[PDB]
């Protein structure tokens, strides 16, 4: 599968730096214009930088001077160096293959994207979450997971490590007055297959090394 | 320095009725190439953008037949021949010629038949209490349309200001929404009362239903 896998978001004080990367699968990063597009929380897309095959870059106004796109062929990986970071830079960052070459002719669109890597430019210190069970109605019955008081966004949550996919709702987090975010993840489940199953939610909040599992018994 | 302008900002469509989205450019996207440098990307909820159309009218690998891309010069249109539930998301145009500028995005929504919400309620945890706070949660697991009124009543007396609500993005299969209200108070104030009720109004109900629980 031709694919881009991104690594290393995080939280940083303004003026700080940060490095993002993408590791390519089934294609050589050296053979393409490689490109970075970011998305601010609630906003649309914004192109930030391109890496040409010849190593020279091109940068967007908001970012020229502070950012560098580089690649490492030996690791078939793409990099973006993010210097003198400011709040305006707080966004989800997408690496993407630009299936193009203006040395030749043809352009084939930006056809492969990384899953998006989140960057929080802030002065607050990382606050990690707490994971509370949400135990149980019809012919089916619901249960979930409350994850509360964390900074910054985001959080990773799954049901039994990928297993339970269907009838799941992980909700947008809400910003509490306290300053911290809180989010709830819940899964619709047949009351028939009652608590005789092991329902574990899997919460992960990268900005602090916090990874939790949790049964949700009544 | 090209500006993309893209309308409508949003779009509600009946499944299997067509949909148009327009991209007009501050200047021409044609070329020596005899080609139009405009692409269409669609971003489903939680996903990265995905390529749909490029060079104005070339559908891309593994993109359904019902998407087409048309237009020329300064004016282009992404056309869905018949919309399906999967198509729900934000659509963006982009020109790469100079210098990768996006449209503002037509969000697309699906006109589904009305559907009352299954309503659930969840009491504070053992451990959240064993730590001195109490969040009460109220699930509206699947419903349509979005507009849903979650009234929190403590001891059958109204509540107003101490609880926030979050709303899922339209489902990709059933075109549903879902909402998670959270009543938050100290314990302390929590253990001041007994009756704790979620009351829900919606287009698709006869009477506002009330699932609940007492201390």
């Amino acid at each position: 599968e031709v694919q881009l896998v991104g690594s290393g978001g995080g939280l940083i004080q303004p003026g700080g730096s940060l490095r993002l990367s993408c590791a390519a699968s089934d294609f050589s990063v050296s053979e393409y214009y490689m490109t970075w597009v970011r998305q601010a929380p609630g906003k649309g897309l914004e192109w930030v930088a391109v890496l040409y095959k010849d190593g020279s870059q091109f940068y967007a106004p908001s970012v020229k001077g502070r950012f560098i796109v580089s690649r490492d062929n030996s690791k078939n990986s793409l990099y973006l160096q993010m210097n003198n970071l400011r709040g305006e830079d707080t966004a989800v960052y997408f690496c993407a293959r630009e299936n193009a070459d203006y040395g030749s002719d043809y352009y084939f669109g930006m056809d492969v994207w990384g899953q998006g890597t989140a960057v929080a430019v802030s002065s607050a210190s990382t606050k990690g979450p707490s994971v509370f069970p949400l135990a149980p109605s019809g012919g089916t019955a619901a249960l979930g997971c409350l994850v509360k008081d964390y900074f910054p966004e985001p959080v990773t949550v799954s049901w039994n490590s990928g297993a339970l996919t269907s009838s799941v709702h992980t909700f947008p987090a809400v910003l509490q007055s306290s300053g911290l975010y809180s989010l709830s993840s819940v899964v619709t489940v047949p009351s028939s297959s009652l608590g005789t199953q092991t329902y574990i939610c899997n919460v992960n909040h990268k900005p602090s090394n916090t990874k939790v599992d949790k049964k949700a018994e009544p | 320095d090209i500006v993309m302008n893209q309308s409508p900002p949003s779009l509600a469509v009946t499944p299997g009725e067509p949909a148009s989205i327009s991209c007009r450019a501050s200047q021409s996207l044609l070329y020596s190439d005899g080609h139009n440098y405009l692409d269409w990307y669609l971003q489903k909820p939680g996903q990265a953008p995905q390529l749909l159309i490029y060079l104005g009218s070339t559908r891309a690998s593994g993109v359904p037949d019902r998407f087409s891309g048309s237009g020329s010069g300064t004016d282009f249109t992404l056309k869905i021949s018949r919309v399906e539930a999967e198509d729900v998301g934000v659509y963006y145009c982009m020109q790469p010629l100079q210098s990768y500028t996006f449209g503002q995005g037509t969000k697309l929504e699906i006109k589904r038949t009305v559907a009352a919400p299954s309503v659930f309620i969840f009491p504070p945890s053992d451990e959240q209490l064993k730590s001195g706070t109490a969040s009460v949660v109220c699930l509206l697991n699947n419903f349509y349309p979005r507009e849903a009124k979650v009234q929190w009543k403590v001891d059958n007396a109204l509540q107003s200001g101490n609880s926030q609500e979050s709303v899922t993005e339209q489902d990709s299969k059933d075109s549903t929404y879902s909402l998670s209200s959270t009543l938050t108070l100290s314990k302390a104030d929590y253990e001041k009362h007994k009756v704790y009720a979620c009351e829900v109004t919606h287009q698709g109900l006869s009477s506002p239903v009330t699932k609940s629980f007492n201390r």
